């Protein structure tokens, strides 16, 4: 055999075995999510305290692109920054000819057609990550996940990493608890509970949790933060139920 | 482009390709040189397999890179064209600039360099060929020759040989060259080129080229019956 | 095969580590610093006897200033020394003033790792670059072809090497003499040799502030190793 | 194993090799320590000779006024490295009269790193960075590894041996971390920090290398009879 | 047409003592008969105890002022801090000026 | 990546030889046999076309002699789709030595820039040697008739007769045996044909397995033709030398 | 054997990184059905959402490639996806070039020719996807170009795809035996989008809820999709039947 | 990124065959059979237009095509390979010929160019051979009428009358026995059909069948009158009706 | 540069060419040489723009002598004559032509016969008994075309140039300090010492 040596060749079966193994980076990777809210969403993610030594809040993880998209990925690290610079290219570029900041449906298409290319040959290597971003556009709301094959599709919610099944069980409940809806400082307080259910899968290190959200309402359509009162606020509503 | 490096270490610290390069020239047909008190001589063994040959028109296997310098070499013949042709370029350019023509060491040490070049860049495999490169400098009376090899290492030979049965023919220039006395005149630095030769060849027939040069651009080709008169004469000292 | 820029499992380069064997090949070449200057000794190893010694050149003059000694494939180093040339050259063009030793060490160091899939593998030659400036005054560096310099009171690279870097080990001291040194180095030059040392298979050279890099004839080596031997007879 | 044949190429467990064996260089790489209080940040570095007769190789290589890093691995990349760095340095005060933020330039390593990861050719960087730095957000101290990942901390230690100095620095953190406006005492804490990873050899004068930088002191290196104040 | 070039005026002095030397300019900075700054200084300590003033089009005489502030930089850099002499500096000006000899630094320059 | 798949086409092997050459020489060693003979007074060219079928264009065809210019021309042994790329090269080469001088192209040169040609794709490039052998027949005023081989390594060298192709070691000996010097251009034809009837793989020689050329000075004095001889014409010549 | 990893030949002449291309086509598990009315060109797609937490009207294999050409893909979604964005730019750029609103069988040959050249050239591989290209051309009429991964086309008077492409094959074969014509011969693309579920259900032994099948039509000047309530409709009037 | 495969993939074996070639004729071997007759007036070449499935329009697949007004191709092999190779085809006789001369190439040069570009890829860096042999018929005023095949190395042979692919050796025979260099173009036309019909299995009728002509010159084909030198197209792809009047009295 | 002139008789081809290097009211020299040797039966006199007339006669001379060692033989005037023809035919349209007018004169071994050629900068080359560039062939090629006869000698040919030289130094505005002449003949070139 040795179909799995090479990127962009098919096995028998039809797989491209080097997707499925950079998916394997993934899935070793820390857990991070997405919720879909009412005029928005939200984004957060697990950083393991590896020691004492790592400066709190210091060692930031999500990132924005242009002024309204969040992104937040699971895998290999550096792949992810990769992946996001390239994103604010494609960004910078709509926006340039077009004036209007870039769809999230557009975007999302841009990173994907971006890492599918990197199956398409065997002098690259797939993309280490899975990505959970979105944001606030002129049509709504949007979350989107995308993987190292390229695929991607819209969310209601979504998990990746060590910890997406717990994660993904927790949003499942959310969707059939909420059908009316879920707002945006509502889906603050649930994202940290997940996060914080979400960790068991990967408990020899304590965390910090790291959210980010756009509302319509809340942030002005714009990616922003959530820190101070406002994160204490959503930590305490986790800790009250794990208890 | 094609980029591969072709030409890379083995954990003993050989290069293969190099070594493999010498392997080829050790099958070509010998060829030796020897330099007298006033003169340069390079004898060229001709490989007999081969009747039908049109002679007139058959490259030879000296060549003059300008009229002062000649070059021989053992190994890929081919491959002998393309650094002859760069060497002849070169000899023309440096007229052109420092208006002299080139020293018998620059222009070896330009071929040489050629040759290292050829050993580590990407997509090329290196030269299947030795030389060895004879002449006099503008305005000197002080014979020159130089060797080189694949690897593009060079030096300074009072006499040698490359190809074939080189190191037999090695052996007899190392105990029949006196450092202290080299071949005095022409006659006597052909006469031992012709008998270290003749310890590999055959008969001296179609098969030994011979070529003289001396100082001030003067160089020419020996014939059959020349050389044939060198070989009877030897034959006959010979049967004692 | 496998590529030309891969890392072994314990952390280097192949290809570099068997360019390091081929320069374990090469013929001795030795260097020792002193306050009155820098010599740099050299093992010929001429492969026949029809060869002219002289021809072999192995030790090199990069400036007036800082001179060059090789060991491994002799052919490679042409290039470092064409570079070296033209650095040192360019310097003085730029800055009106003499370029630094380690200076011009880096600048040929530099090129070292600029190989793989830039040329196609590394460099088969190690180098002894000696030299002086107004700085640092004498110095003797070490250039590799994994990029790496060192700074060296005395060094020996070749075939003969760590047998001789233990003798230097020994012999080198802060107040050696530019004779002392000289002497030293055709000590343990013909210690390591196969052949018997003399001065048409070995060469010398040195460098001082005052009359700059000078390779010395063969006349003044003999008189050396003549000199040397009476030493050694003498107890 | 079939697997480790360049960076192009996932292991089934979705490892990269290559990078790792990058990695591995910096193990054996001689210690070097950072650390830093909210006024100063000091690099401390073990320096490695080839033998009695030569020079200890250089660890720490100055990159602006206000920035600084130490190596562990090979030595010519981490001259890239700070080449590559010194220019982003100087690009952002020619360009935008700004001193470059560590945080930014703990970014724009990890993606120079990355890109030899991804693509075939290429090899990842054999070296392991501590970068230090004053800006207008205060001392900082940075740990860049050749997988792309750069991570800031309080202090740490990379090279052989490292884990005796990360498990002290680990122990005296809430010490060293409010050494304020004494440079003499955060660097004895850094000092006294690479010696849990000494063994069979300590502290001597042109052995060691200490680098400093804080609120009203240039980044600026100290050997030789420079350092006999701290051994 | 555009112009590239411009004259911002001002004048520039230069003195050279036993043990000291000495370099004097104007603060006004002017377009025309129009003036844009009474105080606008063009005499630079560069480092290295060496002062310079580029005089004519401003524009190319902070240009060329900035790339020697940055070629001591860098001379320090990769000669192991060791001090620019002024002989050196005015080479290494020299080259810098001449690299533009086909669309030169409109200024006269004095260190 | 792909280094993989790289088949390294110009290599030395461990006893110093380039794989693919030699591998080429094996392919030409079974293309159909081609000889050239040279005569004090013109050149023959003949060749054997690889085993024909009865429903083959005989007289549209040409598979083994290409006219390169008015004094130059060529016979085949190997691929001919390789060779007809050389050839178109030799073609313009020729023209641009004719435009550059105002002078017929001398032979030699011709052939040494073709066989710098190959010789190029055996150092460098990493593609696969040109699996064809020439054999060169041609005039110019300074050697006057001259052959000459080129094989796929860029060696060349010139011949009083030569073969290429299959069964060359055979035809050689034969060749070697009944050449004499002052030999003429129509002992050269019966000597061309009575060769390559001896060493064909075939029950016997006809004239639709064959291809012929002179060269002679047989025009209007000091001027030399080249006769690409049609079918009828081969026929006719194996009569007038009693093969048929 | 090397020959099975990139597009080179094998001894029985076979290139198996297409074959194996092939078989990538199918790893979503849903078909495709195309035919043709008088006035349309109608193409359904089997729609499945199986996680929860999918936002549905995301989920599409249906694209829309110029104001007149449709086209559906069956093969996973990336390439899928890579393909629509290569033959919208190919629609947009032709007609800036000529002038007209490029055809149908065009566009279909060209993305055929495309995919032709990575069975042959080494460093690109196959897209794992079959494209099935539906319009009203303003000279043939309604019609169906479908792509696959050898670079093989050919216009259609109906077609099928996917894991039960075969049975649905020969249900439409079975009809147009019967009915002795080109096409379905009804006058509203409402009814033909009817026949089109009708025997998708036969042929398959299923029932389609609104938001388990997917919907294309072209009309001469426009191509379009429907939405779960057009369908719903659709559904309903094939119930009370 | 970018094509790294700059090397060859196709070389020689130790015993000098080159792999791909062999195996691109190995792909001819399996294609449908094809064929062309040369008559005293006019030249033929046929194949069978096997369908994939019933529901395809084969009309719609054109394995015979024009390449010029008086030239025509037909293959056996991979389909792709040939409709991209007949695209190159018609290009390469503008760009590198009537875009020079203002004439069309005549057929044996037009034949030499599409071996150019099949040669090309049996030795250029990252490509494999193209899995086709193309029979090419034509007519130019100088050579008259001719029919030549082209294989996945590049050679190309002029031919009285041959066939390729499937059933080949069978289709050979029949036409040594039949060929004569008297044949009207009728008589081609009546010979092709028959040899045809040994290698088709199924139905054998102008549907099935796709057959051309390089004949007499078509002034209704032309598009235009005005210019009486200019005398339209001597390449004639039959209808299905004028095949199915031919088979009545096979 | 200004005055070259040659002159093509029965056994050999003479060239004569000025002696004067003026720049601006400076004659910087008064025994320049303007040719260069192409082969050893092949000689090439130049005149035109300062700086480009001497680069391109060694360019030309440079790849004449290349051919030469490359294939042992010496190319015929004619071949030389055309080659040099080319290069000034491309130079013409590159983006800085070389503005140089030559004189080849040869003789033809093969033939045994002498030739002559003149080529101007665009590339303009015409085969003559005699000829002239630049101003000087206003008063020599009428003068030529009266007292020259194709059967002369050699010495009768360079009596025929001390009248073309006679006339010049009468006529002409500028000094051009007297002519250095050589003749080509079988026996190779050499050069008459006394003028
Ligand atoms: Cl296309
Ligand atoms: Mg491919």
């Amino acid at each position: 055999t040795g179909y799995d040596l090479s990127n962009s060749v098919f096995s028998p079966d039809g797989r491209n075995f080097q997707v499925e193994y950079a998916v394997k980076a993934v899935e070793n990777g820390t857990t991070s999510i997405g919720i879909k809210c009412n005029d928005g969403v939200v984004f957060a993610v697990e950083k393991l305290i590896t020691s004492k030594l790592l400066v709190p809040q210091k060692n930031v993880k999500i990132q924005v692109v242009d002024r309204h998209i969040g992104c937040v990925y699971s895998g290999l690290i550096p792949d992810g920054r990769h992946l996001v610079n390239r994103g604010r290219e494609e960004a910078a570029s709509f926006k340039k000819l077009y004036k209007t900041p870039i769809p999230i449906p557009a975007f999302a298409d841009r990173l994907g057609q971006y890492v599918q290319a990197h199956t398409l040959y065997n002098s690259v290597r797939p993309f280490g990550v899975s990505t959970i971003f979105g944001g606030v556009d002129k049509n709504g709301a949007h979350l989107y996940m995308l993987e190292p094959s390229g695929s991607y599709w819209g969310y209601k919610g979504a998990a990746t990493g060590k910890g997406r099944q717990s994660a993904k069980a927790e949003l499942e409940k959310l969707v059939d608890h909420h059908p009316e809806g879920l707002s945006a400082r509502e889906a603050v307080k649930q994202a940290a509970k997940i996060i914080y259910l979400a960790h068991e899968d990967n408990k020899e290190k304590d965390f910090e949790l790291e959210i980010s959200w756009c509302s319509l309402s809340e942030t002005n359509g714009l990616h922003k933060f959530v820190k101070g009162d406002l994160l204490q606020e959503a930590i305490d509503f986790a800790q009250k139920e794990i208890n | 482009g094609y980029d591969r490096a072709l030409s890379i270490f083995s954990p003993d610290g050989h290069i293969f390709q190099v070594e493999y390069a010498l392997e080829a020239v050790k099958r070509g047909t010998c060829a030796v040189g020897v330099k007298g008190k006033n003169c340069v001589v390079l004898g060229c063994e001709r490989r007999s397999t081969l009747k039908l040959q049109d002679t007139r028109i058959t490259p030879s296997k000296v060549s003059k890179i300008d009229s002062h310098v000649v070059l021989s070499f053992s190994g890929l013949n081919a491959d002998s064209r393309i650094l002859i042709e760069k060497a002849r370029v070169e000899a023309q350019s440096h007229r052109l600039t420092l208006e002299d023509p080139v020293t018998v060491e620059y222009l070896t040490r330009y071929v040489a360099g050629v040759q290292q070049r050829y050993t580590q860049s990407g997509g090329v495999r290196p030269f299947g060929v030795s030389t060895l490169i004879a002449g006099f400098d503008p305005r000197d009376d002080e014979p020159k020759l130089y060797q080189t090899e694949p690897s593009g290492i060079y030096s300074s030979w009072s006499a040698q040989t490359i190809g074939r049965n080189s190191k037999t023919v090695r052996e007899f220039l190392e105990k029949n060259y006196d450092r202290k006395e080299p071949p005095a005149t022409v006659e006597e630095c052909v006469k031992l080129t012709v008998r270290s030769l003749l310890e590999v060849v055959q008969t001296g027939a179609k098969n030994i080229e011979i070529t003289v040069v001396k100082p001030d651009s003067d160089i020419v080709a020996l014939s059959s019956e020349e050389i044939n008169q060198y070989v009877t004469q030897i034959e006959q000292e010979k049967q004692e | 095969d496998r590529g030309v820029s891969t890392f072994s499992p314990e952390g280097r380069l192949f290809q570099v580590e068997y360019s390091l064997e081929a320069i374990k090949l090469g013929s001795t070449a030795i260097g020792i610093a002193t306050k009155e200057g820098v010599v740099l000794g050299v093992e010929k190893r001429a492969t026949s006897p029809l060869l002219e010694s002289d021809s072999i050149e192995k030790i090199v003059e990069i400036d007036r200033h800082i001179g060059c000694a090789m060991s491994g494939l002799t052919a490679d180093a042409r290039s470092m020394i064409e570079h070296a040339r033209t650095a040192a050259v360019t310097h003085n063009l730029y800055y009106d003033e003499d370029i630094n030793v380690e200076s011009l060490t880096q600048s040929v160091c530099d090129l070292a790792l600029r190989f793989g899939e830039l040329m196609s593998r590394p460099f088969g030659v190690a180098l002894l670059i000696a030299g002086h400036d107004a700085d640092d005054g004498y110095q003797l560096f070490h250039a590799e072809p994994s990029g790496t310099f060192y700074r060296y009171n005395a060094k020996a690279i070749g075939s003969g090497s760590e047998g001789a870097q233990a003798e230097l080990l020994n012999e080198w001291h802060s107040s050696l003499t530019l004779k002392e040194a000289e002497l030293l180095v055709l000590k343990i030059l013909k210690q390591v040799m196969e052949e018997k040392l003399d001065e048409n298979n070995a060469q010398l050279s040195c460098i001082t502030k005052q009359d700059g890099f000078k390779i010395y004839d063969n006349e003044k080596t003999a008189e050396l190793i003549k000199e040397l031997k009476e030493k050694e007879a003498a107890e | 194993n079939n697997y480790d044949g360049d960076t192009v190429t996932f292991s089934p467990t979705g490892r990269l090799f290559q990078v790792e064996y990058a990695l591995e260089a910096i193990k054996q790489g001689s210690v070097t320590v950072g650390l830093r209080s909210n006024t100063h940040a000091v690099l401390v570095a073990l320096k490695r000779n080839a033998d009695e007769l030569s020079s200890y190789q250089k660890k720490i290589i100055k990159c602006d006024e206000h920035m600084g890093l130490s190596l562990a691995g090979l030595a010519p990349d981490a001259r890239v490295l700070s080449n590559y760095l010194r220019q982003q340095c100087n690009y952002s005060s020619l360009v935008f009269n700004r001193k470059l933020a560590v945080e930014r330039a703990g970014h724009l390593l990890c993606d120079k790193a990355q890109k030899n990861t991804q693509s075939y050719g290429g090899r990842p960087y054999g070296v392991g960075l501590l970068i230090i730095g004053y800006d207008k957000s205060g001392a900082h101290l940075l740990e860049f590894q050749p997988s792309g990942n750069v991570t800031e901390l309080y202090g740490t230690a990379i090279g052989a041996r490292s884990q005796g100095a990360k498990t002290y620095l680990e122990r005296t953190l809430d010490t060293f971390i409010k050494i304020d406006g004494n440079p003499d005492e955060l660097i004895k804490a850094g000092v006294e920090a690479i010696s849990q990873s000494l063994r069979d050899e300590s502290l001597t004068v042109d052995n060691l290398s200490i680098a400093i930088v804080g609120k009203d002191t240039p980044f600026t290196i100290y050997d030789g009879e420079a350092v006999a104040k701290y051994i | 047409q555009f112009n590239p070039y411009g004259d911002n005026g001002g004048t520039i002095l230069g003195i050279a003592g036993e043990d000291f030397a000495v370099l004097a300019g104007d603060t006004r900075n002017i377009t025309d008969y129009s003036i844009n700054s009474r105080y606008e200084p063009k005499v630079f300590d560069c480092g290295d105890n060496i002062v310079m003033s580029a005089n004519g089009f401003a524009a190319d005489g902070d240009a060329l002022v900035k790339r020697f502030k940055n070629s001591v930089k860098w001379y320090h850099f990769d000669h192991n801090d060791k001090k620019l002499s002024i002989n050196s500096a005015a080479r290494n000006i020299q080259h810098l000026l001449y690299g533009k000899r086909f669309f030169p630094y409109y200024v006269h320059t004095i260190i | 990546g792909s280094r993989r798949y790289d088949s390294r086409t110009t290599i030395f092997s461990p006893e110093g030889r380039l794989y693919q050459v030699e591998y080429a020489l094996e392919s030409i060693s079974h293309a159909g046999t081609a000889i050239g003979i040279m005569a004090s007074d013109g050149i023959v060219l003949a060749a054997e076309r690889k085993v024909t079928s009865t429903l083959l264009e005989q007289d549209t065809s040409t598979e083994k002699l290409y006219k390169l210019n008015d004094k130059i021309a060529v016979a085949v042994a190997g691929l001919t789709a390789d060779a007809e790329i050389l050839i178109n090269t030799a073609r313009i080469h020729a023209q641009n030595y004719l435009k550059t001088y105002n002078e017929d192209i001398p032979v030699e040169i011709l052939v040494r820039r073709l066989s710098d040609i190959k010789q190029g794709y055996t150092q460098h490039g990493g593609l696969r040697p040109f699996g064809v052998s020439f054999i060169y027949a041609g005039y110019d005023d300074r050697y006057g008739y001259q052959l000459y081989t080129s094989n796929p390594s860029g060696n060349y060298t010139g011949w009083k007769a030569i073969s290429v192709g299959a069964n060359t070691s055979a035809a050689q000996t034969l060749l070697q045996m009944d050449y004499k010097d002052d030999m003429k251009v129509d002992d050269a034809i019966e000597l061309a044909l009575k060769t390559l009837s001896k060493t064909t793989d075939s029950s016997a020689l006809t004239y639709d397995r064959l291809e012929f050329a002179t060269i002679r000075k047989g025009a209007n004095d000091g001027e030399v033709y080249q006769k690409i001889f049609k079918p009828q014409e081969i026929k006719d010549i194996l009569v007038k030398t009693g093969i048929t | 054997g090397y020959d099975r990893h990139i597009t080179i030949f094998s001894p029985e002449g076979r290139l198996y990184q297409v074959e194996y291309a092939f078989k990538a086509t199918n790893q979503t598990n849903i078909n495709s059905l195309a035919v043709r009315g008088k006035d349309c060109t109608v193409v359904i797609s089997q729609k499945k959402v199986p996680d929860k937490l999918l936002d549905p009207t995301t989920v599409s294999y249906i694209f829309c490639i110029s104001r007149t050409i449709g086209m559906v893909v069956n093969g996973p979604i990336p390439d899928a996806r890579n393909a629509a964005l290569r033959a919208k730019a190919e629609a947009a750029e032709f007609r800036y070039k000529y002038g007209y609103d490029m055809p149908c069988d065009v566009l279909a040959k060209r993305m055929a020719n495309l995919s032709q050249i990575y069975t042959q050239r080494a460093y690109m591989r196959p897209l794992g996807v079959i494209l099935t290209f539906v319009s009203v051309d303003e000279e043939l009429g309604p019609s169906i170009y479908k792509t696959d991964p050898a670079g093989y086309y050919v216009g259609y008077k109906a077609t099928a795809t996917g894991p039960k492409q075969q049975e649905i094959t020969t249900n439409l074969e079975n009809h147009f035996k019967k009915s002795k014509i080109d096409h379905i011969n009804e006058e509203s693309w409402e009814k033909v989008v009817e026949f089109a579920i009708t025997h998708m259900i036969d042929a398959l032994g299923t029932e389609f809820s609104k938001n388990d099948l997917e919907v294309g039509v072209a009309t001469k000047d426009k191509f379009f999709t429907l939405s779960a309530e057009n369908i719903e409709e659709r559904l309903v009037a094939i119930a009370e039947q | 990124m970018t094509d790294r495969y700059s090397f060859s993939l196709t070389t020689f074996s130790p015993s000098g065959k080159l792999g791909q070639i062999d195996y691109a004729l190995t792909a001819v071997k399996q294609g449908v059979t094809s064929l062309g007759i040369k008559a005293t007036n006019g030249v033929v070449i046929a194949t069978e237009k096997k369908s994939s499935s019933p529901l395809a329009m084969s009309e719609t697949l054109s394995k015979v095509s024009l390449l010029t007004p008086d030239i025509g191709a037909v293959y056996s092999g991979m389909g792709p390979d040939y409709r991209v190779l007949v695209d190159k085809s018609r290009k390469v006789a503008h760009t590198s010929y009537k875009r020079i001369y203002g004439e069309y190439p005549p057929t044996k040069l037009l034949v030499s160019e599409v071996a150019k570009i099949m040669q090309e890829a049996t030795q250029s860096g990252g490509v494999r051979p193209f899995g086709v042999s193309l029979l090419i018929a034509g007519h130019d005023e100088f050579n008259g009428f001719s029919l030549y095949q082209v294989d996945p190395s590049g050679s190309y042979f002029p031919w009285k009358a041959t066939a390729i692919g499937k059933g080949s050796v069978a289709a050979k025979t029949f036409l040594e026995k039949r060929w004569n260099d008297e044949l009207e173009l009728e008589d081609a036309i009546h010979i092709a059909l028959l040899t045809l019909k040994e290698s088709v299995e199924g139905e054998f009728n102008g549907d099935t069948i796709e057959l051309a002509i390089i004949g007499d010159e078509n002034p209704d084909l032309l598009g235009y009158t005005g210019i009486p030198t200019d005398k339209g197209p001597r390449f004639r792809k039959l209808t299905s009706q004028e095949i199915n009047d031919r088979l009545e009295a096979l | 540069m200004d005055i070259i002139l040659g002159i093509r008789v029965q056994d050999s081809v003479i060239l004569a060419s000025s002696k004067a290097v003026t720049r601006g009211i400076s004659v910087l020299k008064d025994s320049d040489d303007k040719t260069r040797q192409l082969s050893p039966h092949t000689l090439m006199s130049f005149a035109g723009e300062a700086g480009d007339t001497v680069q391109f006669a060694e360019y030309i001379q440079a790849n004449i002598q290349l051919y030469s060692i490359r294939e042992d033989y010496e190319l015929s005037p004619q071949a030389v004559s055309s080659f040099v023809r080319q290069e000034l035919a491309k130079s013409i349209r590159s983006r800085r032509p070389y503005q140089v007018n030559v004189l080849i004169g040869g003789y033809d071994k093969k033939k045994n016969k002498p030739e002559l050629y003149q080529i101007d900068y665009l590339g303009t080359k015409v085969e003559l008994p005699y000829g002239a560039h630049g101003y000087s062939g206003f008063y020599t090629f009428s003068l030529l075309d009266h007292h020259y006869r194709p059967d002369m000698t050699t010495e009768e040919g360079l009596d025929l140039l001390k009248l073309c030289v006679q006339e010049l130094e009468k006529r002409m505005p500028m000094d051009f300090k007297g002519v250095i002449v050589k003749i080509v003949d079988k026996d190779g070139i050499r050069q008459v010492d006394d003028f």
